[PDB]
Formats: C-alpha cells, structure tokens, sequence
RNA sequence: GGCUAAUCCCCCAUGUGGACCCGCCCCUUGGGGUGUGUCCAAAGGGCUUUGCCCGCUUCCGGAUGGGCCCGCGUCCCAUCAGCUAGUUGGUGGGGUAAUGGCCCACCAAGGCGACGACGGGUAGCCGGUCUGAGAGGAUGGCCGGCCACAGGGGCACUGAGACACGGGCCCCACUCCUACGGGAGGCAGCAGUUAGGAAUCUUCCGCAAUGGGCGCAAGCCUGACGGAGCGACGCCGCUUGGAGGAAGAAGCCCUUCGGGGUGUAAACUCCUGAACCCGGGACGAAACCCCCGACGAGGGGACUGACGGUACCGGGGUAAUAGCGCCGGCCAACUCCGUGCCAGCAGCCGCGGUAAUACGGAGGGCGCGAGCGUUACCCGGAUUCACUGGGCGUAAAGGGCGUGUAGGCGGCCUGGGGCGUCCCAUGUGAAAGACCACGGCUCAACCGUGGGGGAGCGUGGGAUACGCUCAGGCUAGACGGUGGGAGAGGGUGGUGGAAUUCCCGGAGUAGCGGUGAAAUGCGCAGAUACCGGGAGGAACGCCGAUGGCGAAGGCAGCCACCUGGUCCACCCGUGACGCUGAGGCGCGAAAGCGUGGGGAGCAAACCGGAUUAGAUACCCGGGUAGUCCACGCCCUAAACGAUGCGCGCUAGGUCUCUGGGUCUCCUGGGGGCCGAAGCUAACGCGUUAAGCGCGCCGCCUGGGGAGUACGGCCGCAAGG
RNA sequence: GUUCCCGGGCCUUGUACACACCGCCCGUCACGCCAUGGGAGCGGGCUCUACCCGAAGUCGCCGGGAGCCUACGGGCAGGCGCCGAGGGUAGGGCCCGUGACUGGGGCGAAGUCGUAACAAGGUAGCUGUACCGGAAGGUGCGGCUGGAU
C-alpha cells in the first residue's frame, strides 16, 4: 500500500457513504494529528486507539445529520467532501500566502507544518506554511 | 496520464493550418488571370460560376472567385485576390477583388457598394 | 633633392613614488608589507608679470564605463542516436589588462550523450506588449537596456578604449569616370531614386532650447535633437446646428382603396455663430558671458525663439461635409416588385425549380458614425493538450502476454542531520509602462508628481510536521521452512482401441452415389452391401460439465520420466527485501516460408457437373499445396472480458470447482448468475467494479486520405 | 385445410431503413478537375572530407657577396618561413525545384457492369493470413459474436 493517509481519508468516505457508526484505520502518529483535527473541528464524533488480532488500529467514531422526511430518508453527510491534495505522486506545498479558503470558510483545509498539523485558519493565525494535506467540508 | 507521464512527455500544443497558402503572409495578392471560364458547382446546387485561373506573384498558380454580376475579366487581365472560398465550387479557395485593377466594380449595384467595387452614384 | 618650429621623438640628472627578480612577515589562488640589487618621470602656453589661470610628469584612493568566469532559465523534428584529434586533461612556453586549448610543443587516454549529445529547422534576447477570470497562450514594431552587424569575407594599424558605418590593407562580386594611358565608390546615418510588394513619408526649418565634441573664454560643429511637411494608419477631442413648427405639404413605399408610412422629418419663424475678416500675441530663455565682490559664496547686468505673427486672448461674422455595413436562424432590423436551381448569395446550417422577409432594386427599418465594411494574423470563446481543468467496455483511445534495466513511487516506532518545505530580517528586482491619488495642457488622448507591491535569486537567523538522508528497532507488506492438495499447465519417450481410405482372400448381383430435383462420377473389366486378413496416417467417442490449467497464445485416449505455476494448514524462519515498469530480452493461434520426412481423412488453387441472364460462387463428383513430424524462420489477429498491474476500503442471495476446520455450517482460493451503496450518455457495471481512493506504465485528440508514402530497423520472401 | 400467392390485425426479434425495402449501399471500368508517391534523369541550395595554389597581415628566423640610419651588442629596408580570405582538383551527405511515364488517392457526375454489406440481406457477419477471380468478392485454415431462429 503506497499511501497511508489517501487510505485513510479512504476508509471513512466510504464509511459515511452508507452510515456506519464507525470504521478502523491502521494506526499512525500522524493519523492522530489529522484525527486530532477531524475530532476537533467536528467532522466526527471523535476517535480511540483499538487492536484487531494483534494489530494497532485507530476507531473513528462518525458523526451524521438527522433522519429527512421524504422518498429518501437518509440524513445528511457531515463530511460532505474530503479528499487528498499533495500526493506522493505531486508534493503539494503553499507558502502562508497563498494558503487556501476551503468552500467560503464553511470548510477546512488540513496542513503539515514545521509547527504541527493546523487549519487555513490557524496557519494564518500562527503565520506559518506547510503541505497541503487535504481539505474538508 | 499520470503526473509523471506529464514531466516526461507534456502537453502537446498543435498548431493552426492556414486555409490560404497561397497568400503566403499577406492580406492580399495581385496576379493574372490565364483561364476565365464558368464552372458547375456540387449538390445541391446548379449554376455557372465565375473564376478565373491566377498565377499570382507568391508563385502559387490557384483558382480564383469572379463575385457579382458580370465582369470584364479576360485571358491576361492583372487581378487583386483575397482569401475566403465559395463552399460549393471545390478547390476555389480565394476571391477576386473587384474595383481592382483590371477587375471593374458591378454594373448598376446601388446596395453593398464596397463589397462589389462600385462608386457613389449620382 | 635641400632647409625650418613646437605641448613632435631621444639621452643624462632627481626617485615622493612605481615596476621586476631573490629573501623574510602577514595574508591566503597573483592580496598587504619590507630589505639588498636594477629600471622609469616630465612641456610649455598666457595674462593684469617674484603672482594667478589652462596644461605636463610619477604614485595612491574615488567615481564611472568595461573585459573575463560561474549557478540557474531560454523554440520545433528522435523519421537527426550516438558525437569528439586541440578532441579531454597534465606539463612547459607563447599571448593579453587578465584567467583559459586562447595559441604551440611534449605527455596521458581521455571529454559529451535519452535529465536528448551530434545533426537538421527557426529566431537577435529582455523591460515589456496583446489576450485571458486566473493559470496559460501569443508576441518582442515604437520607447529603454544588452548583443550582433556596417556591400560579401579575411586581417591588422593608430589608440585608455576599435580589430573601427561616414579610418586603413587585401580578395571577391558590382557600378562608374576618363583624355582609353588609368583611377574612384560602399545610405542597415537624414531626406531622396529604383526594384520587389497588398503596403510604409519632405531631397523641410533650426542650433532658440536639451544633449554631445573641441576650446581659458568668445565661439565653431552637431540630419543627435527641437520642430515643421505628408498618410483617418491608431487613439482622443470636435463639426455638419438649437428651440419652435400640421392629426401632419408634395414625392416615393405599402393598402382590404376606408387608409398606413417616411415625419417635426421638410417647408417656414426666431435664436446661436465651424469656417473665414481685424487687432493684440505668447509660455518655452537664463544661463554661459559682463559687473562689484575674490575668476569662489552671494548680489546685480545685458544678449539670445527654428516652431511663429503660430497657439492663445479680444472684436466682427457665414446654418455651414455624411457616409458605410446589415435586416432567414445565430443576431438588432420587413414589406412590394423583378428573377424562376437562371442570375446570383454564402462564416456555419442553408437559400434560388412562378407569392424568395435569404438573389437584384426600391420603400421602410436596424447598427455605428469621418468614418463603415473586407482580407490576413495573434489570444479568447476551445475543460478541443485538460497545472488550474479531460479522457480509454460499446463513442477516438489498455501495449497480444510475460520477464526485467533506468526511472517514478513506497509500511509501523525512535533519534542525528536539516536537502526539499514553512517563517523572519536584509540586499537586488533600473527608467518608461501597469495600477491608485493628485495635478498641467479649456477636457481628453497625451503628459507630470507621489504611492503600493510581487515573484525570483544572493546573504544571515529560525522552524522540524510531511517528503529526503543517515542510524537503531518492529512485524501488519514481501519472501522462506515444515506438511499436504487439485489440475487437458509444459517437454521427451512409449503405447490402446473406434472409424475412414487402399490393398488381399472369400461370398454375392445390377446397380451404387449424390441433390431441392439432377448430372458429373463409379459399376458385368463384377461396383455397392457383408465376412476374414493386412497396410498406413491423423484425431481421441462416452467421462465432458454453465468444469479444470496456464501470463497470454493455448492445452483433452492411456502409460512412465523430466519440469513450471498455484492453493491450503501451522504461524516456525528473514525483517520493507515492496509496487510498477521507457528501452531490453523471451513467449506468442492460424496461415505462410526454408531443408528433410510423412501423406489415411480434409482441402485454398485447379478440373468437371449442376443452378443461373451470367455463376470466374453458393450445391454435387474429383483434386494439388497445405493440414501431421523434426529443426530453423515469420510475429500478425474480433491475440476479446473489445476492460494495464498492484494495493486498501464500500450490503447481501444463490449456483459450482478446489483446500482446511469445531463439517448444520464456518473459513481461505478460483469459476458463473442476481443484486446494496455508488458509477454510467444510455446500455449496463457492481468485493472478478465499469464504485470510493493511491502508485507507475501504455494509449486517445473530427471522418477520409492511411496503417498509405518517405526515411529507418527487421525478414528468405510474404511482409512486420 | 391456412403449407403456398396477395392484403391486413396483435405480441415479439434484427436493422447501417426514416424520401421508411419502389429504403439503403459496395467496388471495377469510361470522362473531367486537384493534390500526392515512384521514375532513366535534369537543375539549384547548403554541407563535409583530402590535397594543390595562395593576397593582406600578425608572429618567428635572417638581415650576409648587401643598402640607409646611428641613437652602431641597434634600427629600418630587404630575404625566407608558419598560419591564412579564398581560388582550384576529387569524392561524399542532407534538402529543394523539376521529369517522358507510371501507382493508387480526393472530388465531380445526370454514365457502364454487376449486388458484396445493412432483414437469417436471401451462402450469418466480421477477421489475420493464403491462393484465385472483370469488379464488388470467393474459397481454404484458425479466430471473434459485434450472429436471427
Ligand atoms: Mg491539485
Ligand atoms: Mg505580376
Ligand atoms: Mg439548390
Ligand atoms: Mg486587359
Ligand atoms: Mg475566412
Ligand atoms: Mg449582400
Ligand atoms: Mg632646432
Ligand atoms: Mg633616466
Ligand atoms: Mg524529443
Ligand atoms: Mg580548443
Ligand atoms: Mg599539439
Ligand atoms: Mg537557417
Ligand atoms: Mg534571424
Ligand atoms: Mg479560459
Ligand atoms: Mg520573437
Ligand atoms: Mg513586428
Ligand atoms: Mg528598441
Ligand atoms: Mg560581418
Ligand atoms: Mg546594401
Ligand atoms: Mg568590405
Ligand atoms: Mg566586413
Ligand atoms: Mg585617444
Ligand atoms: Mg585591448
Ligand atoms: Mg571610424
Ligand atoms: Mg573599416
Ligand atoms: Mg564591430
Ligand atoms: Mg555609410
Ligand atoms: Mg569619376
Ligand atoms: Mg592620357
Ligand atoms: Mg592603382
Ligand atoms: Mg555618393
Ligand atoms: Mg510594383
Ligand atoms: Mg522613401
Ligand atoms: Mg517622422
Ligand atoms: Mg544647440
Ligand atoms: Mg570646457
Ligand atoms: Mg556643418
Ligand atoms: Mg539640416
Ligand atoms: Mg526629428
Ligand atoms: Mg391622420
Ligand atoms: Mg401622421
Ligand atoms: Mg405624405
Ligand atoms: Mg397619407
Ligand atoms: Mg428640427
Ligand atoms: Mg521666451
Ligand atoms: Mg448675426
Ligand atoms: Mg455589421
Ligand atoms: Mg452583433
Ligand atoms: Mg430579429
Ligand atoms: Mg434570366
Ligand atoms: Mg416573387
Ligand atoms: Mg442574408
Ligand atoms: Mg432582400
Ligand atoms: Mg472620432
Ligand atoms: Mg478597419
Ligand atoms: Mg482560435
Ligand atoms: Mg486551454
Ligand atoms: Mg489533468
Ligand atoms: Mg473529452
Ligand atoms: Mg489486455
Ligand atoms: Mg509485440
Ligand atoms: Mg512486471
Ligand atoms: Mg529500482
Ligand atoms: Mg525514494
Ligand atoms: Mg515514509
Ligand atoms: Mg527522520
Ligand atoms: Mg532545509
Ligand atoms: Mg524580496
Ligand atoms: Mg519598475
Ligand atoms: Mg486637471
Ligand atoms: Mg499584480
Ligand atoms: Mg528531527
Ligand atoms: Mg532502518
Ligand atoms: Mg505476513
Ligand atoms: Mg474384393
Ligand atoms: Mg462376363
Ligand atoms: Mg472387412
Ligand atoms: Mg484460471
Ligand atoms: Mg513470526
Ligand atoms: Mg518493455
Ligand atoms: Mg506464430
Ligand atoms: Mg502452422
Ligand atoms: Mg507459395
Ligand atoms: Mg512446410
Ligand atoms: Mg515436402
Ligand atoms: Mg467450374
Ligand atoms: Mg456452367
Ligand atoms: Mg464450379
Ligand atoms: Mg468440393
Ligand atoms: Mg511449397
Ligand atoms: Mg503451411
Ligand atoms: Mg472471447
Ligand atoms: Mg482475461
Ligand atoms: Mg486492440
Ligand atoms: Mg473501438
Ligand atoms: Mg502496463
Ligand atoms: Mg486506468
Ligand atoms: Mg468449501
Ligand atoms: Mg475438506
Ligand atoms: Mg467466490
Ligand atoms: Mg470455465
Ligand atoms: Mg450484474
Ligand atoms: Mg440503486
Ligand atoms: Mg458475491
Ligand atoms: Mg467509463
Ligand atoms: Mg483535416
Ligand atoms: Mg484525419
Ligand atoms: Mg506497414
Ligand atoms: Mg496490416
Ligand atoms: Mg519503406
Ligand atoms: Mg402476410
Ligand atoms: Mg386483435
Ligand atoms: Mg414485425
Ligand atoms: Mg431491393
Ligand atoms: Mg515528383
Ligand atoms: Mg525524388
Ligand atoms: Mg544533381
Ligand atoms: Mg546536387
Ligand atoms: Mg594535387
Ligand atoms: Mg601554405
Ligand atoms: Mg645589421
Ligand atoms: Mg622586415
Ligand atoms: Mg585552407
Ligand atoms: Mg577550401
Ligand atoms: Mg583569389
Ligand atoms: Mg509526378
Ligand atoms: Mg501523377
Ligand atoms: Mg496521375
Ligand atoms: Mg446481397
Ligand atoms: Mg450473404
Ligand atoms: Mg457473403
Ligand atoms: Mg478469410
Ligand atoms: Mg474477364
Ligand atoms: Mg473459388
Ligand atoms: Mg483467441
């Protein structure tokens, strides 16, 4: 498997799709610090370290809207979008400068900086750059 | 293709062929005229159209349009082309400028008068 | 041939200083310092005259302008794939301001190339301009910077500087003048002629200004430049008038003949006053110089305007040029007549064959306006090369399949470094232009003043998450051991029977065969049909299946040997050893080819009989390559699942093949069907994705021409 | 009795037909227009190599049987030599223009011949290859379904 993090994000677009309450991604430090940030800016309901036969996972808690009235029942996403930027194929940096604003502020934009992984939002806050990870709404 | 493939290969920018080779550059190209004579046109339409057979100046010998009524277009008369075809006549892709050395503008037109080389009539 | 001056050349002297060799110190590529030795300076002129001004000489620093060198960036063709003898380096010299194969001698065997050498084509490069939402694309005229060139080439001389546009030598091509013996020229300076072309200007006026050169200064030179001329080529401002004026003249168009229209349009009334006439009349120009002072600081003085009697200011004063494209849909604007697939229109679709809003005219209308249209070209629309921002089951598009080189890409934990990446501070990023504000020409175009940046690169400091590198661990990826399994997987060597054919013996008689029906054909020279014997070749019935195996092509009686892939269980071993894959290499159905065998059946070609208008076919009787074997070629396909490989994630039902279990059933791995979510232009796909994602590769860019031509490589040829 | 011939009604299947099978459509042969390949060759451009000759000029040697100047251990004249623009000889490479004639290609069309494809297109179609035929094509071998029933 070639890319941790495009499986991850992966993992779960997958899961939302059909309204599991939760799904397992295989376990990295830096699969919490984006966790970290899906958890707190409330894209899920929150995440813990698990094991499955032996093997370190991480358990993502998904987090929905409400049943709809209708020919479709089925209650709104709460990630609507997510998906990877720079790519082992194409490293993706921005300067602080050119650091995106996902969907008019309603999203987020997911970055490795020298300072950690931080949003559009705390990037500029804290004046730093990094690579794009990915972005969110 | 994939990123990769684009560093290696690169988009390929194709270039644009010009519909009038015989202009060679210009707007224009004076010429003489060697064959004038009519000719049938393709389905579905019938007629005699006007040419005229031009050695132009460039060095390209090619096939010329006679547009209006009536001309005074003959063997060795100096002529002025411009580019544009006449869809019907196959391999016609040029147009004779009247009110252009030995091409007299039309008899009579009184609508359009640039288009057909024709004074302002009193 | 003869004389003559100097800021013209030369010798000696002075050595602040400089240069050079040798030595020491400092430095650190030839930089700074010093000692012994040696070598090198010079010019006068002029006033108001024991004093100043222009100059001269040596040396150091400055400033300015350059030379040389490096990193990075700079178009198309791979149908240009290999290039190189001063070549690449070393040593010693030559040469220059200076490094250097820049040049020479010798020495070594090296230098460059798929990150595209060499070769061919094209172009001067940039600030910028144009377009575009941006990214990008296109471009480099004017203006500013750099380069290169000065009829075509070669060379040097003078010089701080040139290998010198209006300097020199030579060669060539070309033109000229001549007194016919001989000699001169170089507009890519400003105008101008000619030629080419669709096409691009006056043989103007001036040094007044700005600037440059010479000069103590006056001043002289300045086709640089400042202006003038010509061209709607471009942009901008401006005019051909304004108010009034009929239920509305005539003319013309249309009409149902009642009327509708051009149209407040015109006429006519009043108001204004482009053009032109008269008078005034610039800004741009105060310096240099002169004056007192000090030839300075400062204060005072006079001279100077090409544009030009122009702009502008004041007075007077005439209603004073409008044209061009379009009116079928796109697309704004419609009627009558004339024409009759004619004449003609045309950017695309399309118009014209007797009621054409599409052709020609007219009326009317729409659009712009000293302009309007046309041709050509650039960007846009074209997310139609897709970085932003596309695709490949059936639309164009997955390589026939493997294996592997370079390359691209890569699991979980910890530390070192800090390469990519992010931040901060600084230098550079010229001027004009762009933009924002203001201001000057009555505005504007135009122009001035200020403001705001950016990337990108140099330097210093910082950050350490991700990608990198180094180091140390792990077992989830990958491989291995142990033990088992299924299979037309592959190669060699054997061997079994059914059937067809031919031959032999028997027995037997008048037909057999074949089609839709027939004929050809075979048969009393004894066929067919039947029994026995024998010869030879090819293919394996039932099993057999919607099955199994292989990467693909493909593989089917049975037996033995040799050999490959692959699944399962145990969770034992290695510790990321992985994925993909431009080239390369191998495999690759049939047909086909080479040499030699073999040849029963079948059967291109070919013969004959039927059919038929014909029958170079379909049907029937014959029949040669070939089909089979060995070795060696060819390398193509509807080589198909029309679906590249790997990995992870996303409901289930059912049928089947094959392992393992705790044998209802659970778990793996293959083969089908239906279906969740989702995808799709639809058809359909759907844990065997054509779904959601990552990596790498191959491929597509309207149909035909064309898988053609040319080039190139391959093959015996066919041909790939 | 509904097999057959004509006409029609309903369901279904194939289609390249929609001017709707009195539909479509393929290739040769004849004619005309245009472009392209080949072709004994002809002409031009650029380029490479080997050698012969070689101006100016720099640089090097000499400067004496020998000239002028002295500043005479000199300089200039003058002589020789290397490289050298280019001229000449010979053979090669890429490109361009052109050529009797020839190969197919595009278009034109109101022509001749047949009817191969689209319906089971009247022999299912397509396919690589091979042999053959006026032409579409046929047949052999193997392959595909993108083949009605
Ligand atoms: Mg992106
Ligand atoms: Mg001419
Ligand atoms: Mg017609
Ligand atoms: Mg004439
Ligand atoms: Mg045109
Ligand atoms: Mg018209
Ligand atoms: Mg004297
Ligand atoms: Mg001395
Ligand atoms: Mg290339
Ligand atoms: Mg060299
Ligand atoms: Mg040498
Ligand atoms: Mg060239
Ligand atoms: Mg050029
Ligand atoms: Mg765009
Ligand atoms: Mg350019
Ligand atoms: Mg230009
Ligand atoms: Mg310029
Ligand atoms: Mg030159
Ligand atoms: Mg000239
Ligand atoms: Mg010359
Ligand atoms: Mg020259
Ligand atoms: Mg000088
Ligand atoms: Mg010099
Ligand atoms: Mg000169
Ligand atoms: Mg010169
Ligand atoms: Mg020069
Ligand atoms: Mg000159
Ligand atoms: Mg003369
Ligand atoms: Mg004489
Ligand atoms: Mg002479
Ligand atoms: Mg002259
Ligand atoms: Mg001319
Ligand atoms: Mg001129
Ligand atoms: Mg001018
Ligand atoms: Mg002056
Ligand atoms: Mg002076
Ligand atoms: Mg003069
Ligand atoms: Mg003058
Ligand atoms: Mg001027
Ligand atoms: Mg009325
Ligand atoms: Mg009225
Ligand atoms: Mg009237
Ligand atoms: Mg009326
Ligand atoms: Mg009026
Ligand atoms: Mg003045
Ligand atoms: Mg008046
Ligand atoms: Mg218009
Ligand atoms: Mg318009
Ligand atoms: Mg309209
Ligand atoms: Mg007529
Ligand atoms: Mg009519
Ligand atoms: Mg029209
Ligand atoms: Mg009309
Ligand atoms: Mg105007
Ligand atoms: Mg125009
Ligand atoms: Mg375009
Ligand atoms: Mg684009
Ligand atoms: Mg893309
Ligand atoms: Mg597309
Ligand atoms: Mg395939
Ligand atoms: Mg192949
Ligand atoms: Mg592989
Ligand atoms: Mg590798
Ligand atoms: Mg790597
Ligand atoms: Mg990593
Ligand atoms: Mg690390
Ligand atoms: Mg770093
Ligand atoms: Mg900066
Ligand atoms: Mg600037
Ligand atoms: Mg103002
Ligand atoms: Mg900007
Ligand atoms: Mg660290
Ligand atoms: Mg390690
Ligand atoms: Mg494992
Ligand atoms: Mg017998
Ligand atoms: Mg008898
Ligand atoms: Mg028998
Ligand atoms: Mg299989
Ligand atoms: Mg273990
Ligand atoms: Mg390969
Ligand atoms: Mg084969
Ligand atoms: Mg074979
Ligand atoms: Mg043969
Ligand atoms: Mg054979
Ligand atoms: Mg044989
Ligand atoms: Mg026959
Ligand atoms: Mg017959
Ligand atoms: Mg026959
Ligand atoms: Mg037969
Ligand atoms: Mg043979
Ligand atoms: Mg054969
Ligand atoms: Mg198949
Ligand atoms: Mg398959
Ligand atoms: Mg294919
Ligand atoms: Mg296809
Ligand atoms: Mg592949
Ligand atoms: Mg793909
Ligand atoms: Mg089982
Ligand atoms: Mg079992
Ligand atoms: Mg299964
Ligand atoms: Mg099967
Ligand atoms: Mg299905
Ligand atoms: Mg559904
Ligand atoms: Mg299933
Ligand atoms: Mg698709
Ligand atoms: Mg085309
Ligand atoms: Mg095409
Ligand atoms: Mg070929
Ligand atoms: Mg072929
Ligand atoms: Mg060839
Ligand atoms: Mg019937
Ligand atoms: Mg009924
Ligand atoms: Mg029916
Ligand atoms: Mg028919
Ligand atoms: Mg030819
Ligand atoms: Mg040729
Ligand atoms: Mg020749
Ligand atoms: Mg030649
Ligand atoms: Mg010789
Ligand atoms: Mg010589
Ligand atoms: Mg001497
Ligand atoms: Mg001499
Ligand atoms: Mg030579
Ligand atoms: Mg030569
Ligand atoms: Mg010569
Ligand atoms: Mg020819
Ligand atoms: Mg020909
Ligand atoms: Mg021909
Ligand atoms: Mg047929
Ligand atoms: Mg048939
Ligand atoms: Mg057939
Ligand atoms: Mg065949
Ligand atoms: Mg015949
Ligand atoms: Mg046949
Ligand atoms: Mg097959």
């Amino acid at each position: 498997l070639t890319d941790p993090i495009a499986d991850m994000l992966t993992r779960i677009r997958n899961a939302t799709r059909v309204y599991k309450e939760s799904t397992d991604v295989p376990a990295s430090r830096f699969k919490e610090e984006i966790l970290r940030i899906l958890a707190r800016e409330g894209f899920i309901k929150g995440y813990e370290r698990v094991d499955v036969d032996g093997k370190p996972y991480l358990r993502v808690y998904l987090k929905y809207g409400p049943r709809r009235q209708g020919p479709d029942p089925r209650p709104e996403q709460v990630i609507h979008h997510i998906r990877r930027i720079s790519k082992p194929g194409r490293r993706v940096y921005v300067g602080v400068k050119e650091i995106p604003r996902v969907r008019r502020g309603l999203g987020i934009a997911i970055l490795s900086t020298s300072k950690g992984v931080l949003t559009d939002r705390e990037a500029r806050k804290l004046g730093v750059g990094g690579e794009l990870i990915c972005e969110v709404w | 293709p994939t990123i990769n493939q684009l560093v290696r290969k690169g988009r390929e920018k194709v270039r644009k062929k010009s519909k009038v080779p015989a202009l060679k550059g210009a707007p224009f190209r004076r010429g003489v005229c060697t064959v004038v004579r009519t000719v049938t046109p393709k389905k579905p339409n019938s007629a005699l159209r006007k040419v005229a057979k031009v050695r132009l100046t460039s060095g390209y010998e090619v096939t010329a349009y006679i547009p209006g009524e009536g001309h005074n277009l003959q063997e060795h008369s100096v002529v002025l082309i411009r580019g544009g075809r006449v869809k019907d006549l196959p391999g016609v892709r040029y147009h004779i400028v009247r009110g252009v050395y030995d091409a007299a503008g039309v008899k009579d037109r009184k609508k359009s008068r640039s288009k057909y080389g024709t004074k302002k009539p009193k």
